[PDB]
């Protein structure tokens, strides 16, 4: 059966491995070898396995749905800052200070191999999204690593990152994450839409007939209410003019 | 009370009542008794309902 | 929102639920603002609270004890692992519940740990039957097919 | 008190209903007529049953014929509907076999209390660290990947060490005789870390 | 698998220290017509270990609802509700608990979405007692008052 | 307090005839392939 | 699947240009047999796949894949491992 994923790497990028560091519970180093083949994981519950799975979409879209696997559809609990501040639930947060979180994944493509990465740390006690700095990264070389990343940042700020992408062959890094996305479609020849299906599917859960399925899961929206909004001020001007 | 729960509380309290054969028992329906006597009882403005 | 804060009762209080020393009023744990979104945590909470309640309606006023017994639940075990599951058992039975555990062929193992008797289901087509049996029959069964 | 309340709301209901009649004149005369009508009406003694009944010469408006009763338009009951259906009261058993094989692989899916008990066993008489290929080995499994994740379940709730990245491999027939070779983390099992703690 | 002329049954049962409860249930069409109120149905309540669902289609084949509730008054430890509400009054009499507590026993039931907790309890756990039909009509009054003083 | 075991259930749902369940008080489970008549 | 398999494949490609497909709570609501019949679309899709499972369908993922890597937690830590298994 599983030949046919050997296949599917001719045919495409598969990915198989991860490095992470100081991801939620995930505190230190950790990293995981995937097979080409297909894989599995498996915890005991509350453990970290959807953790895991919230840092690989971190990596892959601007804005996730963030442990969707949990709430079906419901807002998450969860968050960027979270992760990176290692809440556990109301002491609870592993990372008060300014700290550090590496996430990384490795992929390949006829043995041609590429690696996504983002370097996280907050220069702040406080949590918020503008204190959430950041720094994302694209490869296509198989020599840079989550590690050597970390390493670089160890040595300095952002701009030892990028002085080392310019004196780094087939890697690129952006400061702002809609470059990286933009980067990431580019290469893949595909635009964002497919990566939210792809995060729909992350946390794909229950449903009440056919039509919601098609309406919800396959499709995208792009509802006019805005267009009515317009309309009808507009209109309201004509009214004020007619009268 | 909901009226459905009063009448059928009544009508399981009039069965206990069964035992005194010195006032009227009902022979063959308690519930039909239980209802009468609601009804009864409204008649008298003893209770109202709404 | 608004409106439900202003005219619906309930909406106007946040609930919060905790986890208590049993000899002291020591208190660390806390799901209220902040869920934690823990997947497993979570579930086994809500399913335990659930039952509580449920259990205290079932109870006519001054018992400790319920009435109807009875209750349905359904795959939250399957979210579950097999010691939160485990712990999902032990609570029920403590609050005086007798159970029905539904699941779709799976999870077996500690349904028999913590689990008597079990009924089987059929699927033929359109139709569907359905037999009673003990665990050990159903092993026997089993031991059946392994042979042959 | 809300009660009171409903009322005196109700009283203002009829208040505004009265406030509203500066009639056109056709609707003042009827205005006039109603009510004198109205006010004649409450003096009469309407608990009676006899005079609510009682018959008022209003003419006959909106008239309607109905029910011309033509004989050819009757129809009669017929007995096609006698269709019967059997009352099937006979216990539709069921059939164990025809049960899929895979209901019976998770029937006999790893029992984790009696593995614990096992394994807790095996190391202390064996007294020193056990990595996963010793113990599979040492202790033949039935779902060989359930006991590997298990196995590894205890080493990280009991503390013990764990190196990913060095490998070694054990190798393990399935139920159906096909040989595999597994590639396990090194790691030793240690039995007295393990005791130490509750499992369920 | 049954479009025509038909006849369902349900009983459940339960006990405590060796006596019986069962709780029944009879729905049958006369003809194809499938709309809710073409339903005819007749609630069961019997204590009585020898009534049965069996028992009771057995009846209601050798004749109909007329039978029925005249093997009702015949028997004894038996009752029957053509309608459902006085039926669940009789249940709820007897379990002595609230409508409240079947409402949220169902809830809990098919339980799935089983999201954070604020959510258990506003859904499922309290009964409703809103107050924006209340609201509404404290509007209407003010604004009858108010048109009298305009 | 009462515990449930029976079903006696007659042309309802996917169930043909009359059918039977006996939930046992002890603690019960009730299991079937996907689309075979749990719910 | 099909839709993220005909989204991820660029411009008339007959197979996508990104194979990976994640799974979190795989199957935590089906039945082995559908399971596998999920499966088996992936294979017909020719995706690479991942499922995630708090230790449910062991018999399926492991008659399914050749890989696991296993989730721990002790206090507010948590760690990972690998573990693989091929056919001879
Ligand atoms: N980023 C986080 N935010 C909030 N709580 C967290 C976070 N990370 C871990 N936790 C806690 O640590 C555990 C992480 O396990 P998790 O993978 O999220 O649940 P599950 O395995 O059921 O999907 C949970 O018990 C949770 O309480
Ligand atoms: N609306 C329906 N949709 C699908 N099946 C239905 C429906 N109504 C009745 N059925 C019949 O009754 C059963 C209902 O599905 P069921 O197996 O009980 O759900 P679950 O898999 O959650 O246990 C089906 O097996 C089928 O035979």
């Amino acid at each position: 059966m599983n030949q046919v994923s050997g296949l599917a790497g001719k045919e495409s990028f598969i990915l198989t491995r991860i490095e992470l560091f100081n991801w939620g519970g995930f505190h230190g180093l950790h990293q995981a070898a995937i097979h080409q083949d297909g894989t599995a994981v498996i915890g005991p519950t509350g453990s970290g396995k959807t953790t895991l799975v919230d840092a690989l979409m971190t990596l892959l879209l601007a804005n996730p749905r963030y442990n969707l696997a949990s709430t079906g559809g419901h807002e998450s609990d969860r968050d960027l800052i979270s992760y990176v501040r290692g809440v556990s639930g109301p002491s609870h947060i592993a990372r008060p200070g300014k700290t550090v979180t590496g996430i990384a994944a490795t992929l390949e493509r006829e043995g041609k191999q590429v690696r996504l990465g983002a370097l996280l740390w907050f220069d702040s006690t406080s949590s918020s999204v503008t204190d959430m700095k950041r720094l994302w990264l694209f490869s296509d070389n198989p020599g840079q690593t989550l590690e050597h990343w970390l390493n670089v940042y160890h040595e300095g700020g952002t701009r030892l990152l990028r002085q080392m992408e310019k004196e780094a062959i087939g890697l690129w890094t952006y400061p702002n994450k809609k470059q990286y996305l933009a980067r990431l479609r580019d290469f893949f020849e595909v635009g964002e839409n497919a990566f939210t299906l792809l995060n729909r599917a992350a946390g794909l859960k229950q449903l009440n007939s056919i039509d919601e399925i098609f309406r919800e899961l396959v499709l995208d929206d792009h509802s006019a209410f805005d267009r009515a909004a317009e309309v009808a001020n507009s209109f309201d001007g004509l009214t004020e003019i007619h009268q | 009370i909901p009226l459905e729960e009063a009448i059928q509380s009544l009508s399981s309290i009039l069965i206990e009542h069964v035992s005194q054969e010195q006032y009227d028992i009902n022979q063959d329906n308690p519930f039909l008794q239980a209802s009468r006597e609601l009804r009864e009882w409204i008649k008298r403005r003893l209770i109202v309902e709404r | 929102l608004g409106a439900k804060a202003l005219l619906d009762p309930r909406f106007r209080l946040e609930f919060a639920v905790s986890v208590m020393d049993r000899q002291s009023g020591n208190v660390i744990e806390s799901r209220t603002g902040s869920q934690g979104g823990s997947g497993g945590e979570k579930e086994i909470i809500a399913s335990y609270v659930l039952t509580a309640s449920l259990s205290y309606a079932l109870s006519p006023a001054g018992s400790r004890y319920p009435l109807f017994g009875t209750i349905i639940l359904d795959e939250a075990f399957s979210r579950s692992s097999h010691a939160v599951a485990g712990r999902i058992i032990a609570a029920l039975r403590e609050f005086g519940l007798h159970a029905v555990f539904i699941t779709p062929n799976k999870e077996m193992r500690l349904l028999r740990d913590h689990t008597r008797s079990a009924i089987v289901v059929h699927r033929r087509g359109q139709n569907s039957n359905m037999a009673s049996l003990s665990w050990e029959e159903l092993e026997r069964h089993y031991q059946r097919r392994g042979n042959a | 008190s809300q009660t009171v309340l409903q009322a005196r709301a109700r009283s203002e209901r009829d208040v505004r209903g009265f406030m509203k009649t500066g009639l056109a004149a056709e609707h003042h005369r009827v205005g006039h007529l109603l009510n004198e009508f109205l006010n004649l009406a409450l003096k009469l003694d309407w608990q009676r049953q006899m005079i609510r009944k009682q018959e008022v010469p209003l003419p006959a408006v909106g008239v309607a014929v109905t029910g011309i009763p033509a004989i050819e338009r009757l129809r009669f009951k017929e007995v096609d509907d006698e269709a019967e259906q059997t009352l099937d009261l006979s216990n539709h058993a069921a059939d164990l076999t025809q049960i899929g094989d895979d209901f019976w692989d998770a029937f006999n899916g790893l029992d984790r209390e009696v593995l614990i008990q096992q394994t807790l066993q095996l190391l202390a008489k064996e007294n020193r660290p056990v990595g996963l290929a010793e113990l599979a080995e040492l202790l033949p499994p039935a779902h060989d990947l359930e006991t590997f994740a298990v196995w590894i379940g205890m080493a990280r709730e009991a503390g013990i060490e764990v190196i990913d990245s060095q490998r070694e491999f054990a190798e393990l027939s399935d139920g159906e005789g096909r040989r595999w070779r597994f590639n396990l983390p090194t790691t030793g099992l240690e039995s007295q870390a393990l005791m130490d703690i509750d499992w369920e």
